[PDB]
């Protein structure tokens, strides 16, 4: 079926949205009439779990599922932040451009939360998800978003062109907010998919209300040196 | 592990802000190093037991054997005593007592002798036998040497000799039922087995010696032989001398042997008194060797006084006889007898004749062509 | 007296018979055979009946060879002569005598009567008067014996047997000899040996009246005078002659005693200038009817209750010495 | 540094891959402070010091050498010079002249006495003592002994005797200002210090006796004593003798004293002539002892011739005088006069005794009552 | 004529106030004290003035004390008495004299002019006139003083002032002694000693005479005719009476001079009949005017050049003597 909605991942770490810019802007340094292939500012996003809503009732109805997910979420991160590291860029077939996923515990953390994110939307009568594997990536150019491509000789995504990000580390993004958002409707003024609701899986999110104060935080300085030693 | 080994240095870094990162790493990992106190000894001693038994009765018994003890104790037991027995004769071998016709050489010194002779003064074969017979006996008695250990006669054994001990030393054995008990000893000294010369017995105890010795001895056959012989001799030598005395003429052979069996001998020697005047005429004298002379002190012829001094009226000498008033009357001696020179009389008691043959009277009488004969003897001159 | 009317008709019908002994009289296929009660320890004397008569006797088996042994040949060749010349009513009987390759079987007289020791021992000790009653006997039979200058020997006890008619019978001649004159065998029975014997004194007649005396006494007390355990012991009490009564022997037993038992030939009853009248007139017999006792009509004081097959050798042996039987 | 610090041990961690993180820290951050360098030996040290001083100093203190005075300095002599001449009266001790009433005694030999009068003739203050007075001086002397080396006298001491040396030797010295000279001996003879008995007054030399020596010494005091008193003695005699003389009782005292002064005495022996007839009359005289007998030559009695011999006119004693006429007249002497005995006579030169009271007619004139007298008493008969 | 007045007058003035010493006459409040001048070798005599006049006085002090030793005590209280009876223009007087635990005290009369010894030694000797003026006042006092029979004995030109009128005063009455008779103390000045006196031959006013003879001849010659360096030599001349007179000496001075140096009383002037008219009329005073030299009328050859505080005992001590003063 052709979706219209979707749950989204927005990326909010400016430096992985900076480092996609530029990556952007490189590629249209060596061939500018990419141009409106690539993806608008503000929109960065994974896709978490595609559907059809398509009716006003319908749409509440995903907001009404996407709060019932909430908790759900909550039980799968087992009081552990998912963070997803973006490293390196992939096709699909050369007409689609993203950045990767990189290989971890999370992936399957994920694929779980949007096995039951499918699970939940369709329990409220909500045709959702697809048969296809889900392979989560961060895209950042689509060639049929300008069809005079085709019609003037480029056809595919030359390799070459992002060749000099092929092991550049984007950054981190750590889930917190998951968003319901239109395909069809109108952007935000900031270039961010039209959101009927969101919802914040984070606690926010720590497993005790009260700080630390910061004693985690050694945590995160010592798992990122032990990721940056590999 | 990694990471949370580092994430405890990195909170005491955030914490403490030391200046310098690596001698901070130092000193923390040092004394995280030295922290663990994981090591431990333990050593144990324990009581461990079973709380409670039950207890029930069993009936089993347990005994043991005293050591083996040996005894023996004397004992008599008599069995129905009766004093009922039968008793058996007994005989000794026979003899021709009448002397055969002359046809024992066994050496002696005068101490052997002389000791043979003490040894055999109380056995009753042998206490009143004559001068001459006691002679011809020990002369018979041959000696037996006998070695230590040697068995000079056993119990039950026949017996024929009678011995007395020379030399040596000897137990003496009785066997009474079935127990033998060493009841004494001879040390040089004794005699035994005379019942042997009466006749053939069982002998009643064992000798043994305990030494070399020697022991004179004698065997039955010989001592008899020796002594009936002798007293065969003897009585015909008796016999002889009372029947030449014509006094005794009308006497029968048996009448004449009562008289031998108990008529008496006597020895004088030269000079000593056979008969004294005045004392009691008891018995009369056959003279059978030597003389005798007849003294009479003539005062008893008056009426108080005279000779007091002596006269000889008779001399007799061998086959005569005197003093035979003493047979027919009952009056003091008229006159007394003394032996000429060595002598050997007959001498007959006057009541023993008697009570034997009745009064002399009578006899003299019994042949009445001599009777008168007999009187003038008697009674008469010469 | 008849006595003598008695004896010289006694030495007459003796004299007659002795020098000129009944040999071989009876056959034996005219006596049987019964019991066999003879044995003992010497000699075969079995019990037998007779033929016609049919009477019973007792016959004394005599092998002529078993003979030349033992201790004589001639005590019993002796014997024989004895037995046969002699005839008293106090004396057992030699009824018939015969031999032949046998040889020598005397066919006894038999009194189914008891023994004389057998009831001494058995009530102790007779009466006075009853002892008295055997002593007559003894004398009587003694008289007739020495008339013929015969001497027993061997009395006593055992060898008196009492008849059916409660009188005596004196058995066994063993020693029986006629002498005139001295003997010498050292022979009889211990506790019956007269001093003379035992010393070997010589002797005749007087031995008889002594062991008389001791039979005398044995009867009246239940044992004899000079009883001892040992032998030796016995003679030498014989040879010292002294002798101890019971109490209850009377005055004149003792004194009559005291006269048979005489070691002193001079004082001894029977060897006196009397002989046998010295004891026929003691005030101990003065009761007594000799001639009674003779004929035995006095009344005995006591009546008494009531094997193989040999063969000859078809040969005659030791005939060629006693032909004299 | 923390990131990378964390980092660098994890690089080394993946690469070693060892089974103790722990230890692994500890040797890797070890490992990491010892390559840090480095550290830096100390340096010698030198210390120098450098310094400029300018100070200029106006005023200093100087003081040098020593004093040292081998001898003590004679005072200087007084500049003004002083001299003396004046002479102080001398005086002796006073004493009573006129006997008190009789209230020393040195015995001598006559050569020692005799020695002592020769000794003294020179000395003047014993020259012309009369014989009496120089006896009781003698005697007044007593005698000092002296031991070799003594001083008699000392130079400058005060004196009160005078000495006649009797034995020894002496020696005699005298001081001039500043030096002593050993002037002169003396050897057994001489004497010394007479100025002593006048009065006190300093010895002029001194005298040192050279041996065992005697002196005879005389005090003045006794020496004067002696002297005045005899010679007030003697005064008070002539005044006597004077005053008994009635030619001259209208003499006054002081008158008679002038006599006495001068007038003198003489001895004479018996028999010598006083006077001579014819010469001079010169004198008159007093006899004080004796008798004097006065004689003429009767011749100066006519006209030439006639007596021409010796006639006694007048014979004097005791107090008398004779030779009056000298005093009023100017003729020769009328007659003789002789001593009669020991005489000793007052002598008075007339012209002496004229120039003292003037001529003597006028003193017999001046008691006029009595010139009458006077006149026929020395012109008259008698 | 008036000499015997004079003379008269005198003796009668003398003999009143020598048989009557006027004793402790003024008081020492009345007069003050000036200069000391009386040192030295024995006495203290110092100058004084006085109250109500105002006169200068010498005032002898002797202490009462002091007295007792020394030489004498005598030669004083007598030396008292004689100055103060005594009066002569050419003598000196005792003016006030008084005592008391002070005790003697001398006021004599004071000239302030000079010593005869030291005029005559400085200009050696004088004129014979001069010498004359001096001798006739001399000759004059002693003419006095023998009238009163006194005896000065210590002529020398050290005993004779000049005073302010150029005339002689004579001082130190030391040795005058009162004498009629004769007298023997040994005293004088060796220069000026009498032979009689040398000698002891006892003595009156003859050496007074003599002592003048020595004094004339010095003062003309400018030295004694007896001098010697030795006190013996000197009294050896003075005995031998020789003398040497100087070459200048006039004829009428040596016969002066031979007359007063008489070893011989007889011839000496003075000691004759005379007496001191030998001397008054002798060539060589013929022109001297006796009367005019008495009253000091002549004129004179020459006019002579013009410390401490001492106190009493409060007690007078030796009053118990000095009682006549």
């Amino acid at each position: 079926y052709q979706p219209n909605y979707f749950l989204s991942i927005p990326i909010t770490n400016k430096k992985i949205t900076a480092g996609i810019k530029v990556l952007q802007n490189s590629i249209l340094r060596q061939d500018n009439r990419l141009t409106k292939a690539m993806v608008g500012d503000g929109s960065f996003h994974i896709t978490l779990l595609v559907m059809q809503l398509l009716n006003e009732d319908e749409v509440n109805i995903g907001t009404d599922a996407l709060l019932e997910l909430k908790p759900f979420v909550e039980e799968i991160l087992e009081g552990k932040h998912l963070t997803l590291p973006f490293h390196g860029i992939g096709t699909f077939q050369g007409q689609v451009g993203f950045v990767k996923l990189a290989d971890g515990d999370h992936v399957s953390a994920l694929l779980e939360i949007a096995e039951t994110a499918k699970r939940t939307f369709q329990e409220k009568g909500i045709l959702a998800g697809e048969s296809r594997t889900f392979k989560p990536h961060l895209t950042f150019m689509k060639l049929s978003k300008a069809p005079m491509l085709w019609k003037k000789g480029v056809r595919k995504i030359e390799p070459g062109l992002y060749e000099q990000f092929i092991d550049h580390r984007f950054g981190e993004e750590i889930l917190y907010q998951i968003d319901l958002c239109s395909m069809l409707k109108k952007k935000q003024s900031n270039g961010y998919y039209h959101c009927e609701s969101s919802i914040v899986i984070g606690e926010k999110d720590r497993k005790e209300p009260e700080d630390a104060e910061l004693v985690r935080l050694s945590k995160r300085l010592v798992e990122n040196a032990v990721l940056k030693a590999v | 592990g990694l990471t949370e080994l580092l994430q405890g240095y990195t909170v005491e870094v955030l914490r403490q802000q030391p200046p310098d990162l690596v001698d901070f790493a130092v000193e923390y990992f040092t004394r995280l190093r030295e922290a663990r106190r994981q090591e431990s000894d333990t050593f144990i001693v324990s009581p461990t037991t079973f709380h409670t038994q039950e207890s029930s009765a069993v009936p089993v018994i347990e005994e043991d054997g005293e050591s083996d003890s040996d005894s023996e104790d004397a004992d008599l037991e008599v069995p129905v005593p009766s004093k009922f027995t039968r008793r058996v004769s007994v005989c000794a071998e026979t003899f021709n007592p009448d002397e055969e016709e002359e046809d024992v050489v066994h050496p002696k010194t005068d101490e052997q002798r002389c000791r043979l002779q003490e040894a055999c003064k109380d056995i009753l074969l042998f206490k009143n036998l004559d001068q001459e017979q006691l002679s011809q006996v020990l002369d018979a008695m041959f000696e037996k040497i006998v070695k230590t250990d040697e068995h000079v006669i056993d119990q039950g054994d026949d017996g024929d000799n009678f011995y007395v001990i020379e030399r040596g030393t000897y137990d003496i054995l009785v066997t009474k039922d079935n127990q033998t008990r060493s009841v004494g000893q001879y040390d040089n000294r004794g005699s035994f087995g005379e019942l042997a010369l009466m006749y053939n017995t069982p002998r009643a105890a064992t000798i043994i010696a305990t030494s070399e010795g020697s022991l004179w001895g004698l065997d039955r056959v010989t001592f008899r032989r020796i002594i009936v012989k002798n007293n065969a001799k003897k009585r015909k030598m008796f016999e002889s001398f009372i029947e030449s005395v014509p006094l005794f003429k009308s006497l029968e052979m048996s009448e004449r042997m009562k008289i031998v069996d108990v008529i008496g001998e006597k020895i004088y020697k030269d000079g000593e008194r056979i008969i004294a005047q005045g004392e009691k005429a008891d018995s009369f004298y056959i003279i059978e060797s030597g003389e005798v002379s007849i003294l009479i002190r003539s005062k008893t012829k008056s009426n108080k006084n005279g000779g007091n001094q002596e006269v000889e009226i008779a001399h007799c000498h061998k086959g005569q006889y005197f003093g035979e008033l003493a047979l027919v009357t009952n009056k003091p001696r008229a006159a007394s007898a003394y032996a000429v020179g060595d002598v050997k009389c007959l001498v007959m008691d006057v009541q023993a004749f008697e009570r034997l043959l009745g009064p002399c009277m009578d006899i003299m009488k019994r042949n009445i062509s001599h009777y008168e004969e007999q009187l003038v003897k008697m009674f008469g001159s010469n | 007296e008849s006595v003598k009317e008695f004896l010289a008709k006694a030495k007459e019908d003796f004299l007659k018979k002795w020098e000129t002994p009944s040999q071989n009289t009876a056959q034996l296929d005219q006596f049987d055979r019964i019991k066999t009660l003879g044995t003992g320890s010497f000699g075969r004397v079995m019990l037998v009946k007779h033929k016609e008569s049919g009477n019973h006797y007792a016959m004394k088996i005599l092998d002529k060879q078993k003979v030349v042994k033992l201790k004589q040949i001639e005590h019993t060749l002796n014997e024989k002569r004895i037995l046969q010349a002699v005839n008293f009513p106090f004396l057992v009987k030699l009824e018939f005598s015969f031999k032949d390759n046998s040889n020598l079987y005397m066919v006894m007289e038999y009194v189914a009567g008891g023994e004389m020791f057998s009831h001494l021992r058995r009530i102790g000790r007779f009466s006075e008067p009853h002892a008295r009653f055997y002593a007559a006997q003894i004398v009587l039979t003694f008289e007739y014996l020495h008339s013929l200058d015969l001497i027993y020997r061997d009395l006593k006890p055992e060898n008196l047997l009492i008849d059916q008619q409660g009188y005596i019978q004196v058995t066994d001649f063993g020693f029986a000899k006629r002498v005139k004159g001295r003997t010498w065998t050292l022979c009889g029975t211990p506790e019956y040996l007269a001093p003379e014997i035992i010393l070997s004194k010589g002797y005749n007649k007087a031995v008889d009246w002594w062991a008389l005396g001791v039979l005398i006494y044995e009867m009246a007390a239940g044992y004899p005078p000079f009883f001892a355990d040992q032998p030796i012991q016995i003679y030498e009490k014989i040879v010292s002659g002294k002798v101890r009564f019971p109490s209850h022997f009377s005055s004149d037993l003792k004194d009559l005693l005291r006269n048979l038992l005489q070691v002193d030939l001079t004082k001894r009853f029977g060897n006196l200038k009397n002989g046998v009248n010295d004891i026929k007139n003691h005030k101990w017999f003065a009761t007594t009817d000799w001639i009674a006792i003779y004929q035995r009509k006095v009344e005995a004081p006591f009546i008494p209750k009531f094997e193989e097959e040999i063969r000859v050798s078809i040969n005659e042996k030791c005939g060629k010495e006693f032909t004299e039987f």
